[PDB]
């Protein structure tokens, strides 16, 4: 409703270096709110493209922001008989950033990892890998969970059970409150998926450089699968944590799973002990419903509620005729322990191909009369075709069915604008909570600052 | 495999010195070395891994360090606890292969032994053997050679040893010595004697007795 | 007596046909102060009303182009004629309605294009060996429906990097089965073979060289095969006036839309053709797979009928995408293709025992109803499509206009169609709301309020301005 | 925190067989690589091999090769060592490692389970005074303990009364059986003066022998 389109500020990075990709905002020691910017093909030193995060701070004229760096050199180390090998070619560092705390966990998703011996091999295969970064002391650590050094010939002779070679650890990410970071792994187990869990501190403590396979005791990851159903579901996709089982001790994890039951797509909400507790199945085969989960309250009872997105739903009209567009669903937690019910709302696109949907960020409360609110992305939607962002508001009853306001992309054709969202922090210190919008496709951000009611 | 030389073999040293131990590989093995200790009559304790990190709870005044195929502990002021065993362990192959070891004693002023000869017992006799027996108490240092003499003749076959560890109070060390013969053949001969080669005298300290005489 | 046309009282031609359809208007001096001059036609001769002064218009249809259904499709190109009429010109007056009708016909002997679109993947090896004499026994049973045969083959398998293809060690790069104790191809995504033809041996000798590669996921990149194939007219080589037949046989699940971000590749696809003169999809490895929707639009824009030819492992899946994409048939296939033949003839019939109509370019203020008689003379209200057709018959639709009020533009022209059908029906509507007196009105009237008004039609108007 | 319980100390025949255990405390044995080592004093430390509990699959040191045989059980949370054959060189300490953080490390060991080989039956000692010869200040004392099986033994002079200025020394293993030998330092006027036992305790055959020195 009340965010400010006219003076927006606009933050840029390298040309072709897809800055923007993915974001999120930072404070540091002393609450002074900060941009985590990545940047998923900045060129490395070799020339060739690995990735790179930016860390901007808040000026109202924006401009350039200074790197977060990171070690960008492969890596070698000849032990126990075998050689460990990490390529950080094309890896995408910053293909999705996460900030908790003072912390900056910047991933990789596509770094691949090799283990020679002799004449054998485990296979060059994209594990993934996430960098954390203090950025105030200087501290550097990784965590990259499914680095194995188990030869390829025995993952044939048992099946191909328990393979995690091709995990791409941090496609998605998020840190519970608490400071467990999680970690999304669509390729997990053989493209079923996973999932990764670990306190940062002990991510921190347990790090030493150059050892390349090293254990992280307190980390918890997920469990294999004989189900079909869960075959090439990309288990992690997306990922969320909220509270949807009443204990208030315990943090649950919502996994987005967009191809899940052959491409039907499914949304799980589990316990800590990834024990699964309940399951949204999808609407429309290849709508890719879960490709997008939010966790928020918006109907103000204190019960965190969920929005599943599924940008390529196709809305039926006239004619027998299908229109891909996208759809969003809300779920509304009930009282008590209780599963989630029917979508208490159902919010679908207008442009064709627009991908309403995309994105999902909450808002915190925009317009501060009591209610969460949220916006919604259509990355290629409006009447131009070069991007939308749409604000829902928060009521009693869920979520209104018509936007309050629409942000139309200030970029030119293909920025895809919206592809990355984040809200929810007051960035200039005005007591209302502002949203940051990624332009990849434009190698910017614009930041929307919420102004008061008019 | 791996050969670790590991030196030096022990070392005699104060509270609060500097020391360094070395290990050196048969080739290199890029820092995927170990360090272990040892308390006496204890396990074992892990200080370091690849090269220079420590394990979790080690004080901060061991320290690794090295390169290639040559790699140095290193205790700033030792404490009354550094005292033990320690050895470095190669994981850069398969199979893993240790160092030799080396033992931190502590130092102390020069103390010759206390020797002290036992002939065979009534009942020992009265059974059908033999044993005299030769204690060496309290010296410093360590090395030490006891021999025996059957009629002022050497004798080699049959001599039965036993040392103990650096003594808790004093700091010094002490030796048993036990020769075993029948009854029939410790009756063949009369002088029966012990020689003790310290570095606290160039003469060997010896004690002795005869048989029958008393 | 008094009607709608008189109680109404009406200022002039134009508000007197808009009234009702049965009104008329009389243009004559010599008529009473009393007298209405908005009547029915009858009354107003029957008031001695001068017959050329009756603006009367009558709701019309007559036929422009009327070519008669071709019995061969054979033969000629371009020249078949499967609707009819082609071209009608309607005219309507204000809130009226006229009726028409159209014939359909599933002409005999038309000409069919196949393209034959293959999984090339390691788990296809067996079957590329049931197909190698496929093209002439193919042609021995096509033989039968149509004279115009042309066969195209074209193979697939998925997109070549990382993690879909094996990268290590080197020699796998070149040879994929490295590891096992064989050798196949290098991974390609999609590449074009044989442009459509009508020499069928050179399906059966290409067949016979080809060979398949090898990739990591079990799901492949058909799709994106499948958009080429479409969008890629020239070197396909869809004939304009043609059964276009996509056959797509596969014994895996498929990539679909936003799977392409596990190797990166987040790139909507452009659904821009990107085979080159080495005849590969160059875009495979920066292009995302396309999405159902991008796929209906151009399978429809260039009248492609897409059939799933699949295993019975997978025919599920491909029942339910088929209801995503209409017009899309499923077969099952054999493990080996063996059945592949029979499929393709059945497939084809099935695709021509349809005739639904499509309008494009109605006007807003024009309503349509149609009247199907499918099968034996039997009218079946409410519907504008037939089924359980066979080649050669022949449908026909009764259709009605109506018209709401009188639109701004007096002509207007849309369109009736058969889905995929080359021909149609261009219903030319003209609005006749005004009356033809009017062309001939006097401005600033002496007779009119000293020429504050206009004389039209026989009464005083006030001009512009008033 | 990490512990490794090891077995206790075993006592086998040679030709037989023995299963060490080592049980995982506060932690999963599933997580790391668990090795076994063999200590002995001249020969030191040796790598027989290790195990991944997570799947069962071993290394072995050749030279260990036939008689180590490492397995693992992920219910009991417990790795085993199986020796076979044994023999003299057997004899010694085992020890059962895993890594902290490293994958390829050895940071955290079990205490030991001591194994001995031996054909020797539970003989008890035999205790004899060891009486000086027939002058200065200070006098010493003796007691051996000689040919028992097994070990240990327990050895005091006047039931732990003259505890201070004493020296036992360690057993030496003599012919399948161990010899044992204590020295005790007094002043002269102590000795014969105070009566002055040796008091051994071999609790494996249960014997309590004490024979009082007496001079000649
Ligand atoms: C291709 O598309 C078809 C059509 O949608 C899919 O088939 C459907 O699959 C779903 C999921 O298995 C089925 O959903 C279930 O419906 C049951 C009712 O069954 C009746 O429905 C028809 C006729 O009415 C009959 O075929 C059938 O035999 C029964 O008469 C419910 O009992 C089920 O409820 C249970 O499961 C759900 C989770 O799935 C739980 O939430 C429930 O609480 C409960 O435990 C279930 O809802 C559906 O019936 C199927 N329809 C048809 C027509 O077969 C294919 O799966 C799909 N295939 C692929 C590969 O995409
Ligand atoms: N974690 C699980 N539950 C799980 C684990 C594995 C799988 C899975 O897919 N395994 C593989 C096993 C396999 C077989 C042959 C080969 O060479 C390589 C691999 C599988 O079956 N393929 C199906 C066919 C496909 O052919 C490739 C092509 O067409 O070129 C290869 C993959 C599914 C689920
Ligand atoms: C389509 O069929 C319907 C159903 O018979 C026709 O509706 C009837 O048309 C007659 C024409 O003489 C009327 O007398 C009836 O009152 C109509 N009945 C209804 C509307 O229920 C309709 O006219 C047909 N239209 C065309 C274009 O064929
Ligand atoms: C309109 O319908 C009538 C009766 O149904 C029919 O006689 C007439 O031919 C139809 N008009 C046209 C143009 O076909
Ligand atoms: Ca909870
Ligand atoms: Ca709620
Ligand atoms: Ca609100
Ligand atoms: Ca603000
Ligand atoms: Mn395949
Ligand atoms: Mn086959
Ligand atoms: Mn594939």
């Amino acid at each position: 409703l009340n965010l400010d389109p006219v003076q927006l500020t606009f933050y840029a990075g390298p040309n072709g270096s897809q800055f923007g990709f993915s974001l999120d905002f930072h404070k540091d020691s002393h609450g002074r709110v900060a941009i985590v910017v990545g940047a998923p093909r900045t060129l490395g030193p070799s020339q060739e493209e690995t990735g790179g995060v930016f860390l901007c701070p808040w000026r109202a004229e924006g401009g350039q922001c200074p790197s977060l760096l990171f070690d960008l050199r492969d890596e070698t180390r000849n032990v126990g008989s075998q050689t460990l090998q990490t390529f950080k070619a094309r890896q995408g560092l910053g293909a999705s950033v996460v900030s908790w705390s003072d912390v900056i966990v910047a991933c990789a998703p596509w770094q691949h990892w090799n283990v020679l011996e002799k004449t054998e091999e485990a296979e060059k295969t994209p594990v993934g890998s996430c960098f954390l970064a203090q950025p105030e002391s200087g501290r550097r650590a990784e965590y990259s969970p499914c680095r194995g050094n188990t030869l390829s010939r025995i993952y044939v002779e048992n099946d191909f059970s328990w393979d995690k070679r091709y995990c791409e650890a941090g496609f998605s990410s998020v840190v519970t409150q608490a400071g467990e970071l999680v970690l999304g792994a669509p390729g997990g187990y053989y493209f079923l998926g996973l999932l990764a869990q670990a306190p940062v501190a002990d991510i921190f403590s347990s790090y030493r450089p150059g050892i390349l396979l090293w254990h992280v005791s307190s980390q918890s990851l997920s469990f294999d699968s004989s189900n079909p159903e869960y075959f090439d579901g990309y288990w992690g996709y997306s990922v969320a944590v909220g509270e949807f089982d009443g204990d208030l001790n315990t943090t649950e994890y919502v996994v987005g799973a967009p191809t899940w039951s052959w491409t039907l797509g499914a949304v799980e909400i589990l316990d800590s002990y990834y024990q699964r507790l309940h399951r949204l199945r999808g609407e429309q085969m290849a709508s890719y419903f879960g490709h997008s989960v939010a966790v928020t309250d918006v109907n103000g009872d204190g019960r965190h509620d969920l929005l599943v997105g599924a940008p390529l739903y196709m809305e039926s009209r006239a004619d027998r005729k299908l229109a891909e567009v996208g759809r969003v669903y809300l779920f509304l937690q009930p009282r008590g322990p209780h599963a989630l019910g029917a979508p208490s709302l159902l919010l679908t696109g207008t442009q064709l191909y627009g991908r309403f949907g995309s994105a999902i960020a909450p808002l915190g409360d925009l317009d501060r009369d009591g209610y969460n609110d949220i916006a919604v992305a259509a990355p290629y939607g409006g009447p131009s075709g070069r991007g939308q962002v749409l604000v829902f508001l928060g009521q009693s009853e869920g979520l209104r069915s018509r936007p309050s306001q629409v942000l139309d992309s200030p970029f030119p054709t293909g920025s895809a604008f919206g592809f990355s969202l984040r809200g929810a922090v007051d960035i200039d210190d005005n007591g209302y909570p502002d949203l940051i919008v990624g332009a990849y496709g434009a190698n910017q951000v614009a930041v929307y600052r919420a102004q008061p009611v008019v | 495999d791996i050969l670790m030389t590991q030196s030096p073999s022990s070392m005699s040293v104060s509270l609060g010195d500097t020391v360094s131990i070395t290990c050196h590989a048969s080739q290199g093995i890029s820092s995927n070395i170990g360090w272990l200790q040892q308390k006496p009559g204890k396990s074992f304790m892990g200080l370091i891994y690849y090269g220079t990190n420590l394990v979790d709870g080690v004080p901060s005044r061991f320290s690794g360090s090295g390169s290639g195929a040559d790699y140095s502990l290193t205790i700033s002021s030792l404490d009354s606890e550094d005292f033990a065993d320690y050895y470095c362990v190669q994981y850069a192959q398969l199979p893993y292969t240790f160092g030799g070891g080396t033992k931190l004693e502590i130092k102390r002023a020069d103390a010759a032994p206390t020797v002290s000869i036992f002939p065979p017992s009534s009942e020992q006799l009265t059974s059908g053997g033999a044993s005299v027996v030769c204690f060496l108490n309290n010296f410093y240092p360590k090395d030490i050679n006891v021999k025996w003499k059957i009629d002022g003749s050497e004798r080699q076959n049959g001599v039965l040893n036993s040392w103990t560890d650096q003594d808790s109070k004093d700091s010094t060390y002490s030796m048993s010595s036990t020769l075993t013969l029948t009854k029939d053949e410790y009756e063949r001969h009369n002088s029966y004697t012990c020689e003790a080669t310290h570095k606290t005298s160039t003469s060997p300290i010896v004690k002795s007795f005869n048989r029958n005489e008393c | 007596g008094p009607n709608i046309c008189t109680t109404r009282g009406v200022s002039s031609c134009q508000q007197c046909l808009a009234v009702s359809p049965m009104c008329a208007w009389c243009s004559d001096e010599a008529l009473p102060l009393g007298s209405p001059r908005c009547d029915l036609k009858e009354n107003l001769l029957k008031d001695n009303c001068a017959p050329e002064s009756i603006e009367f218009p009558v709701s019309e249809a007559r036929v422009l182009e009327d070519r008669p259904l071709s019995d061969k499709g054979s033969g000629d190109s371009s020249q078949v004629t499967q609707v009819s009429p082609q071209r009608i010109a309607l005219r309507l007056r204000p809130d009226d309605s006229k009726n028409f009708s159209i014939q359909v016909r599933q002409v005999e002997d038309y000409p069919v294009d196949i393209y034959y679109l293959m999984d090339l993947s390691y788990s296809m090896k067996d079957d590329l060996w049931s197909i190698q004499n496929l093209g002439t026994k193919l042609a021995t049973q096509m033989r039968k429906l149509t004279s115009n045969l042309r066969i195209g083959f074209g193979a697939f398998v998925d997109k070549p990097v990382s993690p879909y293809m094996y990268i290590s060690p080197p020699e796998a790069l070149e040879n994929p089965c490295y590891d096992m104790k064989t050798t196949c191809l290098p991974m390609f995504g999609y590449k074009h073979v044989l442009t459509l033809t009508d020499q069928v041996t050179r399906f059966n000798e290409e067949v016979k060289k080809q060979s398949v590669s090898r990739n990591r996921d079990a799901p492949e990149g058909g799709f994106d095969a499948i958009m080429q194939a479409t969008v890629c007219d020239e070197k396909i080589g869809w004939r304009n006036d043609a059964s276009h037949l996509l056959v797509f046989t596969t014994d895996a699940k498929t990539h679909i839309a936003l799977d392409g971000r596990l190797a990166g590749i987040v790139q909507p696809n452009d659904g821009q053709c990107h085979v080159g003169s080495d005849n590969h999809y160059s875009a495979s490895t920066t292009m995302d797979y396309p999405s159902l929707g991008l796929m209906t639009e151009k399978l429809s824009q260039k009248n492609i009928n897409l059939i799933f030819a699949v295993t019975e492992n997978v025919v599920n899946l491909y029942q339910n995408y088929s209801e995503l994409i209409p017009g899309t048939t499923v077969g099952v296939l054999s493990m080996d293709s063996s059945n592949v033949l029979q499929l393709i003839v059945d497939a084809y019939g099935k695709i021509r025992s349809k005739v639904e109509l499509e309008v494009r370019d109605l006007p807003e203020e024009l309503s349509l109803s149609f009247n199907a008689t499918c099968l034996n003379n039997e009218v079946i209200p409410g519907l504008k499509s037939c089924m359980g057709l066979k080649i050669g018959d022949t449908v026909s639709f009764s259709i009605e206009a109506k018209v709401r009020g009188c639109p701004q533009e007096k002509e207007k022209s849309f369109t009736i169609k058969p889905v995929g059908f080359k021909d149609s029906l261009i219903v030319q509507v003209t609005f006749d709301c005004d009356c033809a007196c009017q062309a001939q009105a006097e401005p600033n009237s002496h007779r009119c309020n000293n020429g504050n008004g206009t004389f039209e039609c026989g009464v005083c108007r006030c001009g512009p301005g008033w | 925190e990490v512990q490794l319980q090891q077995s206790g100390a075993e006592l086998v025949k040679p030709g037989a067989s023995v299963k060490l255990s080592c049980t995982a405390s506060g932690f999963n044995i599933k997580d790391t690589y668990v090795h076994w080592v063999k200590q002995r004093p001249e020969q030191g430390l040796e790598w027989i091999g290790r195990i991944d509990p997570a799947n069962g699959y071993t290394k072995y040191d050749p030279k260990f090769q036939g008689k180590a045989t490492i397995t693992a059980d992920t219910s009991s949370n417990t790795a085993y060592l199986q020796l076979s054959s044994l023999t003299s060189e057997d004899t010694a300490v085992y020890y059962c490692v895993r890594p902290l953080y490293d994958y390829y490390a050895m940071d955290y060991w079990g205490q030991g389970t001591s194994v001995t080989v031996s054909s020797a039956k539970t003989t008890a000692p035999s205790v004899y005074p060891l009486a000086p010869v027939c002058t200065g200040s200070s006098v010493t004392l003796g007691c051996l303990v000689k040919g028992y099986f097994p070990e240990p033994v327990t050895l005091t002079w006047n039931s732990g009364s003259l505890s201070s200025g004493v020296h036992t020394f360690p057993a030496v293993l003599q012919s399948d059986l161990y010899t044992l030998s204590s020295s005790v330092t007094v002043t002269s006027s102590t000795w014969p003066s105070q009566s002055i036992t040796c008091n051994v305790a071999h609790p494996a055959s249960s014997t309590k022998v004490d024979k009082k020195i007496e001079p000649r």
